């Protein structure tokens, strides 16, 4: 659960892995962690995904009815500080790690909030289980005003580096630019190296000790 | 006779809330008026200091309110409902900060102050509060904005606009003020809004206003960009610009 | 405390519709590949700008509203009609359905009439929009019910202004042959000949989001 | 999470870290434990990062809602910090609250965990850093001195009490107070030797 | 605790319980004691649980549904009454404890005869046997033995007659009386008997 | 809470679904009182709903969850599709948050002229497992993932599929001591379903 | 004056009005037959650019196998109708059945009934024929007014002309009626009560509960009732 | 047509009726003073009621308050009126107290006062207050400023005023003389002057100055500087 | 509050024939060491009363803010010297609060110690908020209480509050004669804080001596 982010010269990339658990076994491969806040600002939250999506959702619904109710695009400062104000009041209740960062009147900015309300404006964070993996390679080649493709392969190279580096990640592995024109959710790097490929098992139809069958035609 | 206007949740039998067009007729009678007046990258309110029909400290009186420090507004009317249109303005203001972290914008001011006010109207709890005010304020969007509410739900906006007990001999002339600068000369912004929209600003109150348009007696604001604080403008340079009529 | 009277009908009900029949002309028109709405914007002057004072607003990415009535109502009436297409939005991931949003407006308006002590709203509402069960365009009453309608005016002097719809509307218009019916509904009906980019056009653009047309691209069309 | 404020002849200095370690790892590296509040005032608040941004925001609130009441140009000193220790009717949290002010020239005075009774004072600190260079400043620290002075003596301060912390920031923050409301967010990036 | 056998024919029900009044760890306060709650519309509620308890939740439920049984003039469906109890039970669970056992059991004409099984927490069920309390663990399976279909009424006297018996031998405190409610053909006897 | 145990199995076919539950409801850990308590319901005609868990809960939130959508039902002519009620299930249980509602439910049919699969999973707390494939929620997931890992093909017949969750079943149920006896399988087409109650094992 | 007042005559005023404010809506016509209860219904027409085709207010949707045909303010009748929804609901989960009409009828008109006691309010000017089938005694058809005092019946004719109307149902109603006969001899009443000779076919609306032990609760198309109208003209079923 | 019943309504001429019936309800009462003098602010209240019931005491009936060392109040209308929006003052400065540590400054105060009465104007069902009221202080650095609040809010600076029942005749008589910078032991020997023009020679006239360079804090009347009254000039 | 964060050291009351002599040091502990050292715990409550502290210095504002408030509002209807609140008063309400406070759990640590003068027979009929000879009272006139955080209360002629009630009382006790001298009063708390400096953990110089005579509230400040 490994979340990568960044600010390039004009937008933000952001990035996770598809790959949710409960603890000793794999969910599905495949649960984008990505979010879509608004058109130009997009979420990604870490920590328990129970209480992920009554504040994305919850986050997302309250920005479009500002949204409506100005003129303008809605501003990444605002929603953070929604947040808090609900998330203060359940500070053993709801717990989130949650990166979010979009473009706006300002530049490019990225918070990054914690489960008990904390939350500060960051040039590149990680956030996950595997958030350390995600930040080592990331202080290492992290330049300043670098180009998307620059920023595309760093992100990729910071979730990849949480993939083989942690046991709570896996699967694919997707990415966002959040530039002002539009968004981009593409899946790049999704591992089809196949080390072995399955044999599934269609088992044959004699029956399977079946002694009721209410079968029932309605339209 | 006994007509429909009692109480101010009942309608007329032609459809006319009586109760609030009363109440703009008690901001007509406090013969108070002001102008307001938008421009390039900037928007000025020019107030009247009267008394709402001897010792008065003329520096306490006044039409002009700061609800912060990048949104001002100025009203009109009794005194006592103006006074406490700020204050239900005052602590809107600085409750949409501490709801929602950014300062509040200058278009939704305006429409969050009609709302108390539409619920007001629709319920018989409360008198009508009459008064009327033009909020002013730059945005986000590095733009001037202007806004005019009336005792009723109102948020029209105007480049210029004219409130107070003339303002149906005003539109005639505001208008030809501001197609003395828009369809007229128009060559650049040199950032002297304040010698090019103040000065034909204060020139169409002595258009409204018969008389002489004493210093001391008249007080403004700007709310330009790269002052952005509502700043009253001090008397010596209220005196200069008196001049400039010549 | 809106009471009854000895005929049998409500005497503040009929005093609210009297207001709408003395205000700007509303009016909006169902074709097959989208809905159509108009209004006749009154412009005092050139002092009030177009972009703030509007009569076509929206409630979400695929619902238009009209208004009809007391512009001070124009927003409180908003504030509640957006609030229910978040309050089912956050519910149902979906989008709001126009026949479960306005049984819900509907109901609101109808608390403000037997609620005492209290107005009942001075406007008549158009809300239209693109549904999974094709398009709709209903009007909401001040009394609280709302009609199913496909082409139909609220403002001022409607008696006569339907009767070119009456006579000038086929089951099957498209949505660019509907828009030069709508504006000899509001050139040719009465005064306001001078339409020249005084006029808030609202449509449903063929399932695409809602688009309020600007003034430029209306007068492609005004000049017919 | 050090936090530093020594007074001026005329005004007052503050000084704090970033580091906001989050158990023995720092993940918001480089952030802001000074604060503004008006052009007169700045609040440095340390200790406990979860409660530390809600009465960040409320004091924000009750400032912007408290200087409108007055007229445009006036807040007042005092008045704002005892408001603060009001809020503690908990959320531990060690705050500096320093400023100049219209009726006297400049204050500081801290707020501890509970109690607001610290004014008049001279070389406020606070922090968990701040236990290291409590004798360090007691010394070095005369009674009346200079800009450059009080700025090459929190220098130090900040310094000693990085060089021996594992909460020790990375760029540290200096923030000046004066009449004229200098305010200059000196930053410096050197550390110890 | 206390035993609440139940069992489901074709065309009768059968209730059976503990006719124990357990005070203390000690004391046995009354002997022959009164654990049904028989309701006018062919139903018999019989509880189970901590006196106290037992008791409330016993009139709380026998009144509501006599006003119901009122307040319209037809009886409460079987159907409906077992889980109409059932909402009650779990409504008293998040403020209340509320540690009571209860068997549902009734008859109307649209279904037959019914029996409804539940538990401390809303486990309601329909089943054709079952019991509560510790003597559960004793009688849930002789049951098992004897329950072939199309059974007389009669016969379940003499299964009860093979299972009070092994009650009174393999259980650690022997219940020696016991008391039946039969519910054939629109009559609710009561033939409680002994040993 | 180990209580009461129970597992429910959602499988997607070609334009199939199928559903399949225990029926083993104990009153204790190690106990059986009913080998009859389905836990799949029909909320709709295209849309089943499999709850797992607790029994104070599962029925429960199944008459809330029918009342909340028989009122919604007759608010419109047309029926209910997936998308719209998916959603719904995890506001009740986000706004049940420091709510005891011990279930795990599986909601499974057509998402519509067309037919889809749509497979979704929850957990206590309301987190939508969204899954175009098999899915699964209930005391016995363990058992049931690896189970239906190995055993699993894209796209399946309508009997084909019937085959494949018998087995899944079957083998899962066999290798768990709470989840009992009873198998009450539910294969729907958009025409026609089939609610099969297969013999496992009794112990 | 207000409701809370009594009148020296022993009625009152607002309820009294609100039973004559339903005589200037549409009529509706109930009937109970030996295969199901069967509504009927006159779609005012205030123009003809309604829809027509896909809705129709006077006849809705209460539960499953309860539907009643509204008569009166159109306005007020969509509260009534939200909230016997979810007293047709809340019985289900409360008691895990579907409700008894005659639950039901009592759980509405007391809610009538408050507003014509306190609150100071006016009373509800609504009306309607809610009928539908039950384990407890079959079909059933009660009618409720603005006073709350409900009855049972077998055909009704309330809104405009009912006296008229109500009349037809006196002879020519038989204890027996099939469905097809039943909707032959409703739609007649339909038809006269509006003075006319023959429906336009685009007005009145009808349904039908008929329950095949799952209660199918059919409503009609435009071009399902065009069988029935022709159907009248071969077998008229006339006004006598 | 009998527009000025409740508060609520506005008359059709656009004025406020039922609210200026209450400044003559004020013009029948009691006087009361104040002016700004270059050593403090000296006040005045004369309760011209003495033909009715004289068993008063000499010094009870006063109608000089204060909410703290620094500020005064007085009324001028219903008494038992004005005893609630004293009530409303000392809590307001109480309340400020508690939040800020400071004695409440003064154009935080008339603005807050002059709410609480225009706050019940509004309602349907209260009653507006009847009292108008005279708040002034004395700063060290600046000099003094009075604020008076009248019904129906109206918040005015002023730097001398009179309210009562000889408000267009008192007025006069400060316009004549600059007390802007005279003193205040002179002018309480001219107030006294005042009251004789316009109706015996009786003590009925309580009153004290805020500040004679006595800490600056609100003092008494100081009977032994009243005594002396300049009874014939 | 929860835990005595921020302590105090103790004080110590005693009364003589021109006034009432109290003592404290300006040591404010953060429990393990001295965090503040100029702080001020006799506080001025009145023109003839006063009030010290010990424990939580913090839980002390929330009853300093609770009591100078009843000043001011007792100052603003003093129609009568007689009308100024007492000691009695004062010290009875104080144990009014801790009463109530006790009620509930949370007791804000303190023992207050509230000292003053009982009588108004020595001219003061004018109050000097914001800033000769002495005379002989007959010991009755002299109000002394003491405050547990308990709730506690009494009066007596001599109080010690917190940890110096096992030093300070006990050198106190029979050293202590009536009618002492103000060299004499003086002498005795100088002997006394001695001890309370070598023994104490949490105490310090600065003895901010404060003494109620019948003119006034004086302050003093030695360091031994």
């Amino acid at each position: 659960t490994t979340i990568c982010g960044l600010v390039c010269q004009n937008a933000v990339i952001l990035g996770a892995d598809t790959r949710a658990t409960e603890g000793p076994i794999v969910a599905d491969k495949n649960c984008s962690k990505l979010h879509y806040i608004s058109k130009n600002i997009w979420c990604a939250g870490a920590g328990v995904a129970g209480d992920l999506e009554h504040t994305t959702l919850w986050l997302q619904h309250n920005v479009e009815l500002h949204r409506l109710n100005t003129n303008t695009q809605p501003r990444v400062s605002m929603c953070v500080s929604r947040l808090t104000q609900e998330l203060f009041k359940y500070q053993g209740y709801k717990v989130c790690a949650i990166v979010l960062g979009g473009v706006d009147v300002n530049g490019p900015q990225l918070y990054g909030i914690h489960p008990h309300g904390s939350s500060c404006l960051l040039p590149f964070t990680a956030l996950g289980s595997g958030s350390l993996n995600a930040m080592a390679v990331l202080e290492a080649k992290y330049r300043d005003n670098m180009t998307i493709e620059e920023g595309k392969n760093l992100v990729c190279e910071a979730i990849c580096a949480g993939i083989f580096n942690d046991l709570g990640s896996g699967g694919n592995v997707d990415i966002c630019v959040i530039t002002k024109d539009s968004y981009q959710h593409i899946r790049p790097y999704k591992e089809p190296n196949m080390r072995l490929y399955h044999l599934p098992h269609p088992t044959i139809y004699p029956k399977g000790t079946t002694p009721i069958l209410s079968e029932k035609i309605e339209y | 006779q006994s007509m429909y206007d009692r109480h101010l949740t009942i309608f007329s039998p032609d459809g006319n809330l009586y109760q609030i067009e009363y109440a703009i007729k008690a901001v007509k009678n406090t013969n108070i008026t002001s102008v307001g007046v938008k421009g390039e990258n900037c928007a000025v309110i020019i107030s009247q200091k009267k008394m709402a029909t001897k010792l008065l400290d003329y520096n306490n009186i006044t039409n002009i309110y700061n609800i912060t420090d990048e949104i001002g507004c100025s009203m009109v009317g009794m005194p006592g409902d103006c006074l406490s249109m700020v204050y239900k303005a005052r602590s809107e203001a600085s409750e949409f900060l501490y709801s929602n972290g950014y300062n509040v914008n200058a278009e939704t001011l305006c429409r969050n102050i009609c709302d108390k006010i539409q619920v007001y109207t629709q319920h018989a709890y409360m008198r009508l509060h009459a008064c009327s005010g033009m909020i002013i304020g730059i945005d986000e969007n590095n733009k001037p904005e202007l806004f005019k509410f009336d005792p009723s739900g109102f948020c029209a906006g105007y480049r210029a606009c004219v409130i107070g007990n003339k303002e149906q001999e005003s539109i005639s002339v505001l208008e030809r003020l501001l197609e003395k600068r828009k369809k007229k000369i128009q060559q650049e912004t040199i950032d002297e809004d304040i010698r090019n929209t103040t000065i034909l600003a204060i020139e169409a109150l002595q258009t409204i206003l018969a008389f002489d348009l004493k210093a001391s007696e008249i007080e403004v604001a700007i709310v330009s960009t790269k002052n952005r604080n509502f700043t009253q403008i001090s008397e010596k340079e209220i005196d200069n610009y008196l001049t400039y009529i010549a | 405390l809106t009471t009854f009277s000895p005929t049998g009908k409500l005497v503040q009900i009929e005093y609210a519709l009297n207001r709408v029949s003395s205000s700007s002309p509303a009016l909006g028109i169902r074709a097959k590949n989208g809905v159509i709405i108009a209004t006749e914007k009154k412009s005092p002057n050139e002092l009030i700008e177009e972009n703030s004072i509007f009569k076509i607003q929206q409630i979400s990415e695929h619902i238009g509203i009209v208004y009809a009535g007391m512009p001070g109502d124009f927003r409180v009436l908003l504030k509640r009609a957006r609030k229910e297409a978040i309050r089912y939005s956050l519910q149902y991931g979906s989008e709001i359905l126009v026949k479960e949003l306005v049984k819900i407006i509907a109901s609101i308006v109808q608390e403000f009439t037997q609620t005492g002590g209290v107005r009942p709203f001075g406007l008549s509402l158009l809300i239209c929009g693109v549904d999974v069960y094709g398009y709709h365009l209903y009007q909401i009453d001040p009394s609280g019910c709302y009609f199913n309608w496909m082409a139909t005016c609220v403002g001022k002097d409607y008696q006569n202004n339907m009767s070119f719809l009456e006579k000038r509307y086929n089951k099957d218009i498209e949505i660019e042959d509907a828009i030069h019916t709508a504006i000899l509904t509001l050139k040719e009906s009465y005064e306001g000949v001078l339409n020249e980019k005084n006029i808030e056009i609202g449509v449903a653009y063929d399932n695409k989001p809602f688009k309020i047309l600007t003034q430029n691209e209306i007068k492609d069309y005004l000049i017919e | 999470t050090t936090i530093i404020g020594i007074i001026y002849d005329n005004g007052v200095m503050l000084a704090c870290d970033s580091r906001t370690s989050s158990g023995t790892f720092i993940s918001n590296k480089c952030s802001r434990k000074i604060n503004r509040i008006n052009e007169n005032l700045y609040v440095c608040r340390s200790g406990a990062s979860a409660h530390s941004q809600k009465i960040i925001e409320i004091i924000k609130h009750y400032c912007v809602s408290m200087k409108n009441e007055n007229r445009k140009k006036g807040r007042f000193h005092e008045g704002e910090t005892i408001y603060d220790e009001t809020t503690y009717d908990f959320l531990s949290c060690a705050l500096i609250f320093g400023g100049y002010d219209k009726i006297k020239k400049q204050q500081l005075y801290a707020v501890n965990l509970n109690g607001s009774i610290i004014e008049k004072h001279d070389f406020a600190v606070s922090g968990s850093g701040s236990i290291y260079i409590q004798s360090y400043l007691q010394d070095k620290y005369k009674k009346f001195m200079t800009k450059k002075e009080c700025f090459n003596l929190i220098l130090n301060c900040v310094k000693y009490a990085m060089h021996n912390d594992n909460s020790s920031g990375g760029l540290i923050r200096i923030v000046n107070i004066t009449k004229s409301f200098v305010e200059e967010f000196t930053v410096v990036n050197t550390q110890m030797n | 605790m206390d035993t609440l056998i139940g069992l489901r024919g074709n065309n009768f029900v059968v209730l059976a319980a503990d006719t124990y009044s357990i005070n203390s760890i000690i004391k046995l306060k009354n002997d022959d004691n009164t654990k049904f709650y028989d309701i006018h519309g062919n139903k018999c509620l019989l509880l189970g649980g901590s006196i106290g308890d037992r008791l409330q939740f016993g009139e709380f439920i026998r009144k509501n549904v006599h006003l119901y049984q009122y307040q319209n003039n037809t009886d409460m469906f079987v159907k409906s009454f077992a889980f109409f109890t059932r909402k009650n039970l779990a409504y008293y669970l998040r403020r209340n404890p509320f540690e009571v056992n209860c068997l549902i059991a009734g008859y109307d004409k649209k279904d037959g005869y019914q029996l409804y099984w539940c538990d401390y927490l809303s486990n309601m069920d329909s089943v054709n046997k079952g019991a509560h309390g510790y003597g559960a663990y004793l009688v849930s399976a002789i049951l098992d033995k004897y329950y072939h279909e199309n059974l007389t009424v009669d016969e379940a006297l003499d299964i009860f007659k093979l299972c009070f018996e092994e009650l009174k031998k393999r259980f650690l405190l022997t219940q020696i009386n016991y008391e039946l409610r039969i519910m054939y053909d629109n009559k609710v006897e009561t033939q409680y008997v002994t040993v | 809470y180990n209580y009461n145990g129970g597992c429910v199995l959602g499988m997607s076919g070609s334009n199939c679904v199928a559903i399949a539950c225990d029926l083993r409801l104990g009153a204790n850990t190690f106990t059986t009182v009913s080998t009859k308590f389905s836990k799949i319901f029909k909320m709709n005609n295209n849309v089943y709903v499999g709850l797992s868990g607790l029994a104070t809960d599962i029925q429960t939130l199944y008459e809330i969850l029918r009342y909340r959508v028989n009122l919604y039902e007759v608010r419109q002519d047309a029926e209910m599709d997936v998308e719209c009620f998916a959603n719904m299930l995890s506001s009740i249980l986000y706004s049940n948050r420091f709510s005891p509602y011990f279930v795990n439910p599986i909601v499974v049919g057509f998402k519509l002229v067309n037919y889809e699969p749509y497979l979704t999973a929850y957990d206590l707390i309301g987190a939508k497992c969204e899954t175009r494939d098999f899915v699964v929620n209930g005391v016995t997931s363990e058992q049931l993932f690896g189970m239906c890992e190995s055993l699993y093909v894209k796209d399946q017949d309508e009997n084909g599929l019937f085959e494949t969750i018998s087995q899944c079943l079957l083998s899962a149920l066999d290798r768990d001591c709470i989840s009992g006896w009873g198998a009450e399988v539910l294969v729907l087409t958009p025409e026609k379903i089939i609610k099969k109650k297969l013999k496992a094992r009794m112990d | 004056s207000r409701t809370t007042t009594f009148s020296p005559e022993g009625r009152l005023y607002q309820v009294e009005y609100a039973l004559e404010a339903i005589n200037n809506a549409s009529i509706t016509i109930g009937l109970i037959t030996k295969d199901g209860v069967i509504l009927g219904a006159d779609k005012v027409f205030i123009s003809k650019l309604i829809d027509k085709a896909n809705n129709y207010e006077k006849i809705y949707k209460i539960d499953k196998h309860i539907f009643c045909g509204v008569a009166g303010l159109n306005a007020d009748a969509n509260i009534l109708i939200n909230q016997s929804r979810l007293y047709a609901q809340r019985y289900l989960y409360n008691y895990n059945e579907v409700q008894p009409v005659s639950q039901l009828v009592v759980q509405i008109c007391d809610i009538k009934q408050s507003y014509t006691q306190y609150g100071g309010l006016r009373p509800y000017g609504v009306s309607f024929l809610i009928g539908g089938y039950d384990t407890k005694d079959g079909y059933q058809l009660y009618h409720t007014d603005p006073s709350g005092n409900y009855s049972g019946w077998f055909a009704t004719a309330i809104g405009t002309n009912n006296l008229t109307a109500s009349s037809v149902l006196k002879q020519e109603w038989k204890n027996d009626m099939t469905l097809e006969e039943g909707l032959l001899l409703a739609l007649k009443t339909l038809a006269k009560s509006t003075d006319t000779e023959i429906p336009k076919s685009e007005k009145i609306e009808l349904a039908y509960l008929t329950n095949k032990d799952g209660e199918v609760y059919q409503k009609y198309l435009t071009e399902k009732e065009i069988e029935e109208l022709i159907k009248l003209y071969t077998q008229k079923y006339i006004k006598e | 047509a009998g527009y000025d019943l409740s508060v609520s309504t506005f008359s059709p001429d656009g004025r406020l009726y039922q609210v200026e019936y209450i400044y003559k309800s004020i013009n029948n009462n009691n006087t009361a003073l104040c002016l700004e003098c270059k050593d403090g602010i000296i006040c005045c209240c004369i309760n011209s009621n003495m033909d009715k019931n004289k068993m008063i005491k000499k010094n009870s009936y006063n109608r000089i308050y204060h909410v703290n060392n620094n500020i005064i109040i007085t009324y001028s209308g219903f008494d038992g009126d004005a005893r609630n929006i004293i009530d409303r003052a000392r809590s307001e400065a109480n309340t400020y107290y508690y939040n800020f540590h400071t004695n409440i400054p003064l154009h935080i105060l008339v603005n807050r006062i002059s709410l609480y009465i225009h706050a019940y104007t509004l309602y349907w069902h209260m009653r507006p207050f009847a009292a108008s009221i005279i708040i002034s202080s004395f700063n060290e650095k600046d000099k003094g400023d009075i604020y008076c609040i009248e019904p129906n809010g109206a918040c005015y600076k002023y730097s001398g005023i009179v309210i009562g029942k000889n408000k267009e005749m008192f007025k006069t008589e400060i316009e004549k003389k600059d007390y802007k910078d005279i003193n205040v032991r002179d002018a309480i020997e001219d107030i006294y002057k005042f009251i004789l023009t316009s109706n015996n020679l009786q003590n009925l006239v309580n009153f004290s100055w805020i500040c004679k360079e006595s800490s600056y804090e609100f003092q008494n009347i100081h009977e032994e500087i009243l005594t002396p009254a300049l009874n014939k000039a | 509050t929860l835990g005595p964060v921020v302590t105090g050291t103790s004080v110590i009351a005693i009364k003589y024939k021109h006034g009432i002599m109290i003592a404290a040091d300006r040591k404010a502990s953060y429990g393990s060491y001295a965090k503040f050292q100029n702080v001020e715990r006799i506080f001025k409550i009145n023109n003839k009363t006063v009030m010290g502290f010990s424990g939580e210095l913090a839980d002390a504002q929330y009853l300093h803010e609770l009591l100078t408030r009843k000043n001011i509002n007792n100052l603003s209807e003093k129609k009568r010297k007689e009308d100024m609140y007492t000691p009695q008063h004062y010290h009875s309400y104080v144990s009014r609060v801790f009463y109530v406070r006790k009620n509930r759990i949370d007791p804000l640590f303190n023992n207050i110690i509230i000292a003053g003068i009982n009588s108004q027979k020595y001219d003061n009929n004018d109050d000097n908020v914001l800033l000769e000879e002495y005379k002989e009272i007959h010991k009755d006139d002299l109000y002394i209480g003491f405050v547990d955080m308990h709730g506690t209360n009494f009066c007596d002629d001599y109080i010690t509050t917190g940890y110096a009630r096992y030093f300070a009382l006990t050198l106190l006790r029979d050293h202590y004669k009536d009618n002492m001298t103000e060299e004499e009063a003086r002498i005795l708390i100088n002997e006394c804080l001695r001890i309370l400096y070598f023994r104490d953990a949490t105490s310090s110089n600065f003895i901010q001596i404060v003494k109620v005579t019948s003119k006034g509230v004086e302050y003093e400040e030695p360091y031994i």
